[PDB]
């Protein structure tokens, strides 16, 4: 595959969405990266329900609104048989009743696969499975000013992360100072904010804002 | 932290003062009373597509408040939106997401 890889180009990534203000990123993150697992095994692509995991994910350790984890997000798709498409369920960027339909189920999972801590092991899974969920130090003021060029916080924690978003690939470019290689990362913030949506994030320096740490793909 | 979770509790700084100020005409809007000065105390932040400022109050006649601040992002000019806030707090109340 190397020395870059972009999975929009072969179809795997629906538009950048927008969670708004409501802490369910990490629904956006689980969507991005069920949608690529799904394209994968069906050839086709489906906007999926950030709204249904928002909404019916609590079992599962989910806290709506107020955050929660892509690996539970997969462990209730696999729980639950199922998730409705985008267009079923559409997001309301609040905390609402479960109203999972089985009819408008989509997709589905059988759990999921948690990457080692190693940026090395999350290149490996981004060219070899498609789009992976990853968490991220997205807390400081460089992030929301974020527009151009490779990301590089240097207070940026490797262990505390608050965001989660999809990596949809790395490449490199030429550099100032030779830091060259990023994670291609596709936020949900809408097209507007960062390079239409996706920010490229610092690759090899050390597990830059923990992009590393606490990444997975679902099974299906 | 979870993604999206709420950070821990912090004691209020000038900057999240600042934020209460700011927004106090919006309060005094939607409850329809006005609050005279509305004092900082602790606050918690959380990352959403901007940022969201939970931040506990002080009022008039001992009351205390939770406010729930949005700062908008970059390209909505980081505009403070005040979007939520639970009234008849205790002064100990935890600082929850709502």
């Amino acid at each position: 595959a190397p020395r870059s890889v972009d999975w929009r180009e072969k179809g795997y990534v629906t538009p950048v969405k927008n969670q708004g203000q409501c802490g369910s990123c990490w629904a956006f993150s689980a969507t991005g990266a069920l949608e690529g697992q799904m394209f994968r095994k069906t050839g086709r692509l489906i906007s999926l329900s950030e709204q249904n995991l928002v909404d019916c994910s609590g079992p599962q350790g989910n806290e709506g609104c107020n955050g929660g984890l892509m690996d539970y997000a997969f462990q209730y798709v696999q729980d639950n048989g199922g998730l409705d498409s985008e267009e079923s369920y559409p997001y309301e960027a609040t905390e609402e009743s479960c109203k999972y339909n089985p009819k408008y189920s989509v997709a589905n999972d059988a759990g999921f696969v948690d990457i080692p801590k190693q940026e090395k092991a999350l290149m490996k899974a981004v060219a070899t499975v498609g789009p992976i969920s990853v968490a991220i130090d997205a807390g400081h003021e460089s992030f929301l000013f974020y527009k151009e060029g490779i990301y590089f916080e240097p207070d940026c924690s490797s262990e505390d992360m608050d965001h989660g978003v999809l990596v949809v690939g790395y490449g490199f470019e030429s550099t100032e100072s030779d830091d060259n290689k990023y994670w291609l990362v596709k936020n949900s913030w809408g097209e507007e904010w960062g390079m239409g949506g996706y920010v490229k994030m610092a690759k090899d320096r050390r597990n830059h804002c923990g992009i590393a740490s606490a990444a997975s793909y679902p099974t299906v | 932290m979870i993604p999206g979770g709420l950070s821990e509790a912090k004691p209020a700084t000038p900057e999240i003062q600042e934020i209460v100020d700011k927004v106090k005409p919006q309060l005094e809007e939607k409850t329809n009373e006005t609050y005279g000065k509305l004092e900082a105390v602790q606050y918690k932040t959380q990352v959403v597509a901007g940022t969201n400022y939970y931040i506990k109050v002080r009022a008039g006649d001992n009351k205390y408040m939770h406010l729930k601040v949005f700062k908008s992002l970059p390209g909505q000019n980081e505009d403070l939106v005040l979007t939520g806030y639970q009234v008849d707090k205790n002064k100990d109340d935890e600082l929850t997401g709502f």
